[PDB]
């Protein structure tokens, strides 16, 4: 219901800001892109699509314990890499300088 | 007696630091948990063969006050060793169900008794073949707190009974 | 595009300097350990879970 | 794929095609089909980081589009989250397919299954002795008897009682007596 | 005809690699799953027996795992 | 004959096996120490690496001789050439011997088999043998997947020819 | 080389598309030679059937083989032996805590009535009870977490006040962790300190950090990045969570079969070496 409300609210605010003045294009375009959640409505309607979504979420929660370990390990490797190659990835278009 | 006295037995031979310390920790908990309700004494005369008889009447006059009496015996390593005498304490069994943890524990407990491991394990096993009904209370817990609360709850049941 | 990153990593002289081919060539062991851990081990860990 | 294609169209749709970049005549966002092909390309891991770097902020914008600055730094989240989500969902599809088949994948030749049923259908063409040599009220009672001999649930009366219990449990959809009629043939 | 080196190295190196690392992951993760399962089952079993004896004196599963049990029974 | 067949069974005393191991790692390091230059050029140290070969081929031949005289050849149903790993060692040592024939076509393809010498590490450590059998046991069911992949490649290659 | 001019060329390019390497360049070439309307029907089905479907079949067959092999007689025997070892160690730890409490109450009783022996032993027991208390757990995790914040904010061209701050904070944290190791080892005793593999990890990491400090004192330029591995002690937050058993038993299985893993990463090394020497034979210097 929150998703439905935010979709509707985005559409209405996008309509309201239609002043044809060009004051803000980034905001109105973002409110347009917010429409893309529109097909995401049919997953609450179809029970079997919702069942598939729940199975995917269950698998994600099943691997949530190792995902934390994974992001901790990759943070450690990222920090080691920063200690190694920080500032060294500079170059010239002229190989001689 | 008016009350059945408390007797600890089951890990291994008394007088050895393993059984002595396990029983002493349980005994200290039983002491300072029930402050003003249990009597503490150390017994060094062989009740199982009943100077020998000089202390049984001492047990009665502690057991005659409707209070729990703790028996720190130094020669009981068997429940049936006392079965012939009419003293009849509660045979509390501090049981450990696997001899391998016993052996690794004897290794862990210092250096002196490492050479006394074999006979102590043998007598512990000897007590292990004894049937459970010979004992009053079974202490199968590995944690100190769980075994302590089990024994304390049965003691509360006995207290409410008498 | 990991071989390109490996080439940049090995060919890195110092802070605020340009490359030098074949420099610091022992910095491939950072990219051999990383593939052993994340692409090879952890990926298959998730697939098994 | 639909959600991500539409977001790509509506955000990175007006980047000026340049054959020296990764937004080309071949790999643009300008139509639903081209965007969907781009996402399929990224799913299989074809220089998707190059597409990200060519979809970043401050790119040359298409001549026939009104806007002057096109592309956005939303590309980092867009592409990283697409790789993560696509890989995860395809992993879940793979695992669902695998576990829908797990009794086949872990099959044993000695233990029976649909293969024995199909081969007994082939036996239709006495020959039962030959197949007993070759093994691991006309063609249904025999099937029940062979299944009983393969897997085991007076002991014969106990097996009949178990068959009756199972038939009662799994009574067919709108059948008068389908498994019940087999029970008279499955009893002996 | 020098491309057989690369065909062989990319066939026998993207599936042997997968075989080895997936075997490691599957074996170790299944061992972990069974260890936690068994220790929990033993925990409630011991707790129930302890409650029964103490009161006496004072008076689903995944497809992998069900299939593992079936294989255990069959091999037994 | 047979009076000596009894003695070289005792020769496999474990330091002998570890010495064969040592020469295998030595040969692996010698192989890894080579460098290749385009048009017949060669490094000043590659000559020394080329001179160190006869010691290795001699040690391998001596080991093969011990294993061939202490054990059988093919006859007793248990022997050298009836072990899967001993066949690879025989191929390596025999081909190294044959590479010293002084001909033209040998060097390009008879020097290449010399890369199978690291596999003598597996051939000499039975734990690595059992681990290798464990690896390869789970890739026999992949033969049908290989046939399927080849069939798909054939169909799509025929379509690609057509179009 | 990537053309369909022949059955063998077609087989080679189809096989290259199967591996999903350069399969678009081959597609983008047929979009120029011919129209781009119908070419996707050759490649998208090809990719789906050769790379996605075949990977699915390989995963299924491999997982089925793993499930079948795992429940054999000898593998089941090994797993039950591992389970027995775990149970025995758990019970032994419980009984050791029993005996330690006995030691504590006894020593208190004899002190209630060689003097420096008693002093040092009660000090040891006080430390050993402190290093296991829940507050020591939280203070050590707070120090570890405050350490990773000091290494996650090292970036290129950082202010010079930050560089010296982190340089001295590294020494402060090394001193704090050395103090923590000293207290823990004196309390539990060295024979028992190395009973937990994670303490072996911490000891090795701080030794490596000291080595890195020395090596940077000698040659300032290089940095081995071993002082960062102290972030792995943040991984104990799972202790106060219902998911300790799963991760702990995963590590137990890994460390138990750490010999069958090293002898797997070695056979891979041997095969990579064989293919390297073969490639040196074939394409060496050309
Ligand atoms: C392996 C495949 C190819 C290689 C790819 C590598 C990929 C690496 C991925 C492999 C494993 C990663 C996922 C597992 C996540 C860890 C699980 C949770 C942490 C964990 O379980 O703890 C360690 C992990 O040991 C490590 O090595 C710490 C983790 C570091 C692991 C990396 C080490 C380097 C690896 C090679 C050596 C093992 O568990 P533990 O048994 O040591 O835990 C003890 C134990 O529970 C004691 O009973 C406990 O004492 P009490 O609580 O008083 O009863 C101890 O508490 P104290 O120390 O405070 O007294 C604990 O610290
Ligand atoms: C605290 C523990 C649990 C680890 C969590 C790590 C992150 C949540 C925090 C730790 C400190 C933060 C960093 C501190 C300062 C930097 C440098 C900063 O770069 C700049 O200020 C601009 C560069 C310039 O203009 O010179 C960019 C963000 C970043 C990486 C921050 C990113 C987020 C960080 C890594
Ligand atoms: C909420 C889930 C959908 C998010 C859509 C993207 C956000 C808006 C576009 C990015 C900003 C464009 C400049
Ligand atoms: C001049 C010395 C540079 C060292 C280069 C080392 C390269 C390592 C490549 C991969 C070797 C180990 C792979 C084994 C993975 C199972
Ligand atoms: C020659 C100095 C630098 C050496 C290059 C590699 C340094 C890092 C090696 C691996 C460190 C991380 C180990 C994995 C544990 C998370
Ligand atoms: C014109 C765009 C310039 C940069 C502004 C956007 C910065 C990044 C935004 C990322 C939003 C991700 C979260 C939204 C969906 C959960
Ligand atoms: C180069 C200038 C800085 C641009 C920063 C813009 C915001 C970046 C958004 C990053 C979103 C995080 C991706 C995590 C995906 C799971
Ligand atoms: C940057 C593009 C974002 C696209 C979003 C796709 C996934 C969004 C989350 C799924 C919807 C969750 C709603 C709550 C359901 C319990
Ligand atoms: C100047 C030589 C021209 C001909 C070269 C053709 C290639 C040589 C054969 C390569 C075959 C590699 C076999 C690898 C098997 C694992
Ligand atoms: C019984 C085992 C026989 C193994 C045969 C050796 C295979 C070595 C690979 C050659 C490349
Ligand atoms: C789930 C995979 C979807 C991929 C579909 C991509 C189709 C793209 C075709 C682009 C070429 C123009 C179409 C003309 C009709
Ligand atoms: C005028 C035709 C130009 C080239 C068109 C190529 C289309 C290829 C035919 C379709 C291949 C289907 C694969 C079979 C499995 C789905
Ligand atoms: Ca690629």
């Amino acid at each position: 219901n929150i998703l439905d409300f935010i979709v509707v609210s985005g559409a209405l605010v996008a309509f309201a800001f239609s002043g044809s003045k060009g004051k803000d294009i980034n905001t109105i375009k973002s409110l347009r892109v917010l429409r893309v959640l529109r097909p995401l409505k049919t997953i609450k309607r179809l029970p079997k699509l919702k069942a598939v979504f729940d199975c995917v979420v269950n698998s994600l929660k099943n691997v949530l314990n190792i995902l934390i370990v994974y992001m901790l390990f990759m943070f450690i490797f990222a920090v080691i890499a920063v200690q190694l190659f920080k500032g060294k990835f500079f170059y010239c278009t002229d190989e001689s300088k | 007696p008016s009350m059945r006295p408390i007797i600890l037995v089951g890990p291994s031979l008394k007088g050895y630091e393993v059984t002595d310390m396990m029983q002493k920790a349980l005994f200290d908990f039983l002491k300072h948990r029930f402050d003003g309700r249990i009597s503490i004494t150390r017994v060094t005369a062989d009740i199982s063969l009943a100077e020998v008889q000089s202390e049984i009447e001492r047990i009665f006059e502690l057991a005659r006050t409707l209070q729990l009496v703790a028996l720190d015996a130094d020669t009981i390593n068997h429940p049936a060793q006392l079965s012939k005498t009419s003293l009849a304490p509660i045979i509390v069994y501090i049981k450990i169900t696997s001899p391998k943890v016993l052996q690794r524990l004897i290794k862990s407990r210092g250096k002196s008794q490492s050479k006394h491991l074999n006979v102590q394990i043998a007598a512990s096993e000897k007590l292990a073949q004894c049937p459970p009904e010979m004992f009053d209370i079974i202490l199968d817990e590995n944690q100190l707190e769980d075994a302590c609360e089990h024994l304390a709850e049965y003691l509360e049941a006995y207290w409410k009974a008498t | 595009g990991w071989p390109m990153v490996l080439k940049h990593s090995v060919d890195a002289t110092y802070e605020e300097q340009g490359p030098s081919p074949g420099y610091r060539m022992e910095l491939s062991i950072f990219y051999v350990v990383y593939f052993v851990v994340f692409p090879f081990f952890f990926v298959n860990i998730f697939v098994a879970l | 794929f639909f959600i991500y294609a539409i977001i790509g169209m509506q955000v990175f749709g007006n980047i000026a095609l340049d054959d020296d970049t990764s937004i080309n005549r071949h790999n643009n966002f300008r139509t639903f089909l081209q965007a969907l092909m781009l996402l399929f390309r990224s799913a299989t891991g074809e220089a998707w980081h190059e597409i990200m770097l060519s979809c970043l902020s401050n790119q040359a914008c298409d001549e026939q589009a009104n806007a002057t600055e096109c592309g956005s730094d939303f590309a980092y989240f867009y592409f990283v989250s697409f790789i993560f989500l696509c890989s995860f969902l395809m992993l879940n599809l793979f695992v669902a397919v695998i576990m829908d088949n797990f009794e086949y994948l872990t099959r044993d030749s000695s233990i029976l299954g649909p293969h024995h049923l199909d081969e007994f259908i082939r036996v239709w063409a006495n020959d039962m002795f030959e197949m007993l040599k070759h093994m691991s009220v006309h063609f249904t009672s025999t099937l029940m008897a062979l299944i009983r001999t393969a897997l085991e649930i007076t002991k014969q009366h106990q097996c009949d009682a178990e068959l009756r219990k199972e038939i009662s449990v799994v009574w067919a959809n709108l059948p008068q007596k389908t498994l019940d009629l087999l029970v008279p043939p499955h009893k002996p | 005809f020098s491309s057989f080196y690369f065909i062989v190295l990319t066939l026998f190196g993207n599936y042997t690699l997968l075989n080895v690392f997936l075997a490691i992951a599957v074996d170790n993760l299944a061992n972990a799953q069974e260890l936690t399962k068994d220790e929990e089952e033993m925990e409630e079993a011991a707790n129930q027996k302890l409650a029964l004896q103490k009161a006496k004196e004072v008076a689903a599963r995944s497809v992998w795992e069900q299939r593992a049990s079936q294989l255990r029974l069959q091999n037994l | 004959n047979v009076v000596r067949k009894y003695a070289k069974r005792i020769t496999e005393w474990p330091p002998f096996e570890y010495m064969i191991l040592a020469t295998i790692i030595a040969n692996c390091i010698v192989l890894a120490l080579e460098q290749h230059l385009p048009d017949g050029d060669k490094t000043p140290m590659s000559e020394r690496l080329d001179d160190t070969e006869p010691y290795f081929i001699g040690i391998f031949c001596f080991e093969a001789g011990i294993k061939i005289i202490a054990l059988g050849f093919v006859f007793h149903k248990g022997s050298y050439l009836r072990n899967g790993w001993n066949v690879m060692d025989f191929v390596v040592v025999l081909t190294g011997i044959l590479a010293t024939a002084g001909t033209d076509f040998d060097l390009r393809t008879l020097r290449a088999v010399r890369v199978l010498r690291p596999l003598k590490l597996v051939s000499g450590i039975p734990s690595l043998q059992v681990v290798l059998k464990s690896i390869m046991k789970a890739m026999v069911p992949l033969l049908q997947i290989g046939l399927l992949l080849f069939f798909a490649i054939l169909m799509f290659a025929i379509i690609g020819l057509e179009f | 080389i990537t053309n369909f001019d022949n059955i063998l060329f077609a087989i080679l390019t189809v096989f290259q598309c199967i591996t999903m390497e350069g399969w678009t360049d081959i597609l983008y070439n047929t979009n120029d030679a011919a129209g781009n309307t119908w070419n996707w029907l050759y490649f998208i089905p090809l990719i789906i059937i050769g790379s996605f479907f075949m990977l699915n079949l390989v995963l299924g067959v491999l997982s089925g083989e793993f499930a079948k092999e795992r429940e054999r007689v000898e593998n089941r025997r090994a797993f039950l032996k591992l389970r027995r070892q775990q149970q025995i160690e758990r019970e032994l730890n419980g009984y050791l805590e029993w005996i330690f409490k006995a030691e504590e109450v006894m020593l208190a009783e004899e002190d209630r009535n060689s003097y420096f022996r008693r002093k040092e032993k009660m000090f040891r027991f006080f430390i050993r009870r402190m290093v296991k208390a829940q507050s020591f757990y939280w203070v050590v995790l707070c120090v570890v977490a405050l350490n990773t914040l000091c290494v996650a904010m090292v970036h290129y061209n950082q202010p010079r006040r930050l560089t010296t701050t982190l340089y001295f904070a590294e020494f402060v944290f090394l001193g704090l962790f050395l103090t923590e190791m000293s207290l823990k080892m004196y309390g539990l005793g060295p024979r028992s300190y190395f009973r937990s593999s994670f303490n072996c990890f911490d000891f090795g990491v701080i030794v490596g950090s000291v080595f890195e400090v020395v090596w940077a004192a000698i040659k300032p330029g290089s940095s081995f990045g071993i002082s960062v591995l102290r972030a792995l002690r943040l991984l104990r937050i799972f202790k106060v969570t219902k998911y300790w058993s799963s991760l702990r038993n995963l590590v137990v299985s890994l460390l138990n079969s750490m010999k069958s893993i090293i002898s797997l990463l070695f056979l891979l090394f041997l095969f990579i070496v064989v293919f390297a020497l073969l490639g040196m034979q074939l394409f060496g210097g050309q």
